């Protein structure tokens, strides 16, 4: 993000994680319903994500271990 | 008289249509179809259409003429979209006869009689007009404007970018 | 790659007045050329960009009312015979491609309105009462709004008739004089 | 009976500001209508309501083309010059009045006069990309525009764009076209 | 079917009209100018939409200001 | 029952023997008529080689405007005497009003069932079904012994070719409510009947 | 005689004559004032608060609040060009230096601008263009042990839910992932996470 409205310059990471979902057509009525979402995350989230997401696999290595 | 041979006619057609009973749909004539349902009813649509003009200033009456031009008539596939078009194509042409030539009353022929095409009406709306450009030419400088603050357009060209980044980087999850 | 028409060469001097005065016919309104008409000289996913290439440059010369010379210039390196085709097209129905274009503007706003049916009945009797003969007038509306056609229905007596008239005619003493 | 007209001003005044609260701004909740009859108890045993439309019809007279106070007083006199007509000092009172609340009638008018969604605000943004999944290495940049829309009286919708320089050169050249337009009808 | 450049949405025409409003039922001497636009636009799946807001003067003139300060920001870096 | 100055230009035009004759105009009226009944037409309505000598542009003006006559006289039922009365105040003979008059009345009805069958309506019932139970618990009541009737309409609506069913459960009481309301429906239509 | 670098939007003489009001009020007003106008920032969900505190001076000296409100407009311009600018303590110091407007009250006023400053430019970073923020994520991992068609089966699986705020609403994003899948996305996270502290 190098400028906005609100304010003239800066320098700030940002991430845009895009993905693609299928619907069984039987939950909409007659069509695919193949979607698409976008979502604009920061750091603090994807910190949070990631440790979660390690504490879960963390989780997973130690019962296979076990 | 209307008012009863109205009501008269209308209980005739009532009993006439009493006097037929009721048939399953699967089993009804279009006339039934017509009468105990609904289902052949279409809907009214109008689509523009074009018609010769009986003008020979030239070349546009070499399309006129060719069969690049369909009849009016057939300009449409469904014959319901010819006579919806049709109808409402004479009635717009009757609604710009209206404000045309028209023998009218003792006096809103008054004007026709002196009235030259589209001349005459133009020196009162001219003054419609200019209010409309008088209003349109305000606000341009009334309200907000001057805008003029061609300071932090092109500064920015002169310095450029300062800084990069260098090698990817990276480090080990917490 | 030249002016947008550059692709209009494939077709022989003998079947360009047909397409072209079709796929006017097709912009004001009607239907538009198809393809097993002239298949064997384009390809579908090309005959969809010639067909848009010549529907709005039409649309742009017709709109900015250019003059006879800047026409024929753009042209300058089409076919020996399409040239003249074109300026004779373009002679021929402006007015129309002015009335589809001018209709076209009133496309830009939330809603329009497509085409209307009305019906007038007589109410005879109702189980309030059995001596009602009240003239009810039904009118039906096809507005098309976002991109669907919506069909809306309304039912007046003489009061709301005459006021929606007398509204209607204080709008029309507005409308006559703006022309 | 004679009685308000001539005698009490402050009712008057307060219907004015009610009728115009209640026709124009769009806030009908309570108004003083229900207060002032139980207390003001003035209210004419017969002829009560006319002379409420005597007040509407001379509300929306006014509310026609909003001419220099200069002409608004002889308006005024002529409609006002019969039986339980204002007065001269309550007439420059009123006229006094309608500078209080112009611009805010002119634009509630206007607000209460919208067909299509209209532009309650711009909020936009410029980046620069770095890379993606399987690309490693990119600059180009974009600009992120998102438009505030909505008709008068319902929720407001969100519309979101990107663009590239070539986009944005078009749209601007757009614009300066529509800015040309508008300079060249004025005469 | 996955491309990183169309994320949201892509604008693919841009139309406008220029006109005033003369008079309306609540008020015969309205006589403000106005501007509008149409936009249609196209997602992900390929379709195509049709946005049409309206404006005023003192709004465009904003917008055309912060469309020139967006390309000039973009210019730079 | 008005008419357009173009139409009346056409009509004018359509008399004079020399522009058209005897199976011109017969040849013109039975093309318009084509025209607006079949649903299959093309340009062959006027590839007929006997009217191929008069300018096409006369030739379809004065096709649209009889094609006008025709949709008007329909729409407001005209009989033979407005027809016979407007085209003699057109300066035609005996003989093209005849045929003119016989060429209305051999397909008279297909035009009247034509303009008859725009429009929409109100949906259109068509039969009904009736279930009767007798209630006897809930899963919080446990002795009701009520009868009960089930009902379900079958209609149709014109806006969507298809058709939707409406089901509504009754009482005795509500049942016999509606069949009264029926009754004094239909003794309301035998009463406009009788007068 | 060139611009003048204190103002960005012009400020003719009929905006800019009512800039010496100020001066009258006294030096302990101003401080009150001032703290208020940061805590009134703070603090936009009660407003009540700005009508309760205005009651004492408007019954006290009668001061007429559209002077008081005028001037509160004006006062605030330059911290919040600064604000969409970023500018440097120098340049807010040189302008008010150059211009003196009752440097004593202006030396404070900037004074204690910088010292609150930083948390007055970190506010408007979240106030800006973000499209379908992340606020709160939810997972459950599970294992199945039958389904409809197989009597035994031991699939894994992952279970997501996004609060995305889509606009001013809110939506749930509800999503199911296998063990590959839930491996090759923590590996991307990770990747992102890598060219994500790049620059800074």
């Amino acid at each position: 993000k190098t400028s906005s409205d609100s304010i003239s310059r800066m320098a700030v990471p940002t991430c845009l994680l895009q993905m693609k979902i299928q619907e069984d057509p039987s939950l909409c009525g007659d069509k695919p319903s193949i979607s698409a979402v976008t979502v604009e995350l920061s750091k603090e989230t994807l910190d949070t994500m990631l440790d979660g997401l390690g504490r879960i696999r963390d989780q997973l290595s130690a019962v296979a271990s076990k | 008289g209307d008012s009863a041979i109205l009501l008269r006619a209308i209980g005739s057609q009532i009993r006439d249509q009493l006097a037929l009973p009721w048939v399953p749909p699967h089993l009804r004539t279009p006339k039934l179809q017509h009468l105990q349902g609904s289902a052949l009813q279409k809907p009214f649509h109008a689509s523009r259409l074009v018609v010769p003009e009986l003008s020979s200033r030239g070349e546009p009456r070499e399309f006129q003429a060719s069969p690049l031009l369909l009849p009016v008539p057939t300009q449409v596939p469904q014959p319901v979209g010819r006579v919806a078009s049709l109808l409402e194509h004479h009635a717009l042409q009757l609604c710009q006869q209206t404000g045309r030539d028209r023998p009218g009353d003792e006096d809103w022929v008054h004007r026709t009689s002196r009235l030259p095409p589209q001349e005459d009406t133009r020196a009162q709306r001219q003054r419609l007009q200019k209010q409309l450009t008088e209003h349109l030419r305000q606000s341009w400088g009334l309200l907000g404007a001057p805008i003029q603050a061609r300071d932090l357009g092109e500064l920015l060209q002169a310095w450029g970018a300062g800084a990069k980044t260098g090698a990817p980087k990276g480090s080990r999850f917490t | 790659e030249g002016t947008p028409l550059w692709r209009l060469q494939k077709l022989p001097a003998e079947l360009g007045p047909q397409l072209l005065h079709k796929i006017i016919d097709g912009i004001c309104g009607r239907a538009y050329p198809v393809y097993q008409d002239y298949h064997t000289v384009w390809e579908s996913e090309e005959w969809m960009h010639v067909l848009e290439d010549i529907a709005k440059f039409f649309k742009a010369i017709v709109g900015k009312n250019l003059p006879d010379e800047e026409i024929f210039q753009q042209l300058n390196q089409l076919n020996s015979l399409h040239q003249e085709t074109i300026m004779k097209c373009v002679k021929s129905r402006k007015d129309e491609i002015k009335q589809a274009l001018s209709r076209e503007i009133v496309a830009i706003s939330s809603a329009q309105l497509q085409d209307f049916d009305w019906q007038v009945k007589l109410a005879l009797s109702s189980d309030k009462i059995a001596a009602l003969r009240m003239p009810l007038l039904s009118l039906h509306l096809d507005v098309k709004e976002n991109g669907e056609v919506k069909p809306y229905s309304i039912e007046m007596s003489r009061e709301e008739l005459q006021n929606l008239i007398q509204s209607l005619e204080a709008a029309n003493k507005v409308v006559l004089q703006l022309k | 009976m004679a009685a308000g007209e001539l005698e009490g001003g402050k009712p008057l005044s307060g219907l004015l500001n009610a009728l115009a609260q209640d026709t124009f701004h769009g806030y009908p909740g309570i108004t003083e209508e229900l207060l002032r009859s139980q207390l003001y108890p003035e209210v004419p045993p017969e002829e009560f309501r006319p002379f409420l439309a005597k007040m509407r019809g001379i509300l929306k007279s006014i509310a026609s083309a909003d001419m220099d106070f200069n002409q608004l007083e002889a308006f005024l006199t002529a409609q006002t010059k019969k039986q339980g007509g204002i007065t001269s000092d309550q007439a420059a009172v009123i006229s006094k009045f309608w500078k209080s609340h112009k611009t805010k009638i002119r634009e509630s008018l206007m607000n209460q006069s919208r067909w299509n969604s209209g532009l309650r605000g711009l909020s936009w943004r410029v980046d620069g990309k770095s890379q993606s999944r399987h690309s490693a290495q990119i600059h180009t940049p974009v600009a992120i525009i998102e438009l505030e829309l909505g008709k008068y009286g319902q929720e407001s919708e969100f519309l979101c764009l990107e663009f590239d320089e070539v986009k944005v050169n078009q749209i601007l050249k757009t614009l300066s076209e529509v800015e040309e337009s508008i300079s060249t009808l004025i005469s | 079917l996955d491309a990183k450049s169309d994320v949201t949405n892509q604008l693919v025409d841009f139309q406008w009209k220029l006109g005033m409003a003369v008079s309306s039922d609540t008020c015969r001497s309205l006589k403000y100018p106005y501007v509008a636009v149409m936009l249609k636009v196209a997602d992900h799946s390929g379709q195509v939409k049709t946005k049409c807001f309206e404006m005023t003067i003192p709004q465009f003139q904003n917008f055309y200001r912060q469309f020139k300060e967006i390309a000039a920001v973009i210019e730079t870096v | 029952m008005e008419l357009s100055e173009s139409v009346q230009k056409g009509f004018q035009m359509l008399a004079d023997p020399r522009s058209f004759d005897s199976n011109a105009f017969t040849l013109l009226l039975r093309a318009a008529f084509q025209s607006l009944l079949d649903a299959q037409a093309d340009e062959a309505v006027l590839d007929h080689p006997d009217l191929k000598h008069i300018d096409p542009v006369v030739l379809k003006h004065c096709h649209a405007a009889a094609a006008t006559y025709i949709l008007e006289a329909g729409k407001h039922r005209a009989d033979k005497s407005t027809l016979s009365t407007y085209l003699e105040d057109c300066k035609f003979d005996r003989e093209r009003i005849e045929l003119f008059c016989t060429e209305y009345q051999n397909n008279k009805n297909s035009l009247e069932i034509l303009l008859g069958s725009i429009g929409r309506s109100l949906p259109h019932i068509t039969d009904v079904s009736w279930r009767l139970e007798y209630q006897i618990k809930t899963n919080q009541l446990h002795r009701m012994y009520r009868p009960a009737y089930l009902v379900t309409l079958s209609v149709q609506n014109t806006d969507s070719p298809s058709y939707p069913e409406i089901s509504f459960s009754c009482s005795m009481e509500q049942l016999q409510d509606l069949v009264g309301k029926l009754k004094d429906a239909s003794k309301s239509l035998e009463r406009a009947t009788q007068l | 005689m060139g611009r003048l670098h204190c103002t960005e939007d012009p400020v003719p003489e009929a905006v800019g004559g009512d800039m010496q009001q100020l001066n009258q009020l006294g030096a302990q007003q101003f401080s009150a004032l001032t703290e208020v106008l940061f805590h009134f920032l703070t603090e936009p969900k009660e407003v009540e608060r700005f009508l309760a505190q205005l009651s004492e001076f408007a019954t006290t000296n009668q001061i007429s609040l559209g002077s008081l409100r005028s001037i509160v407009k004006s006062l605030l311009l330059v911290p919040n060009g600064a604000l969409k600018k970023s500018l440097t303590a120098k340049q807010v110091q040189a302008d008010f230096i150059t211009l003196g407007l009752s440097e004593e009250k202006a030396t404070y006023f900037s004074e204690k601008w910088k010292q609150n400053a930083p948390t007055l430019a970190r506010w408007a970073i979240g106030q800006t263009l973000m499209i379908n923020q992340l606020i709160d994520m939810e997972w459950k991992f599970g294992v199945t042990s039958g389904s409809s068609e197989l009597e035994k089966v031991g699939s894994i699986f992952l279970q997501l839910k996004l609060v995305v705020k889509k606009g001013n609403q809110t939506e749930n994003v509800y999503i199911e992932l296998t063990l590959p899948q839930f491996y090759s996305f923590l590996h991307e996270m990770e990747r992102v996470r890598t060219s994500m502290e790049c620059f800074c």
